[PDB]
DNA sequence: GCTAATATTTCG
DNA sequence: CGAAATATTAGC
């Protein structure tokens, strides 16, 4: 099976990777910084920005 | 270190020789 | 620098 | 295995 962007068109490697793809489209951004409160799609994205805080 | 690879055309470093190779290729 | 997005690697 | 993490990239 691939995992394309029904919604979009563009093709990816897992179930989940689509799922991070959607959240382009929904708005969707469930990763809160806790000092400033900016929202991030992706885990990986909040902890980097950790980063310009400290 | 971190980034043990270098390119040396433009000096950004990279943290394995296949990452390099694929970016020496935009250089072509 | 700092974000948005994804390709590659790692993980349990 | 697919999810998760990480490295990288594009953009400004
Ligand atoms: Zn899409
Ligand atoms: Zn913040
Ligand atoms: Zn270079």
């Amino acid at each position: 099976k691939q995992h394309g962007c029904t919604r979009c068109g563009k093709n990816f490697s897992s179930a989940s990777a689509l799922q991070i793809h959607e959240r382009t489209h929904t708005g969707e951004k469930p990763f809160v910084c806790n000092i400033c409160g900016r929202a991030f799609t992706t885990k990986g994205n909040l902890k980097v920005h950790y980063m310009t805080h400290g | 270190g971190e980034k043990p690879f270098v390119c040396n055309i433009c000096g950004r470093a990279f943290t394995t020789k296949g990452n390099l190779k694929v970016h020496y290729m935009t250089h072509g």
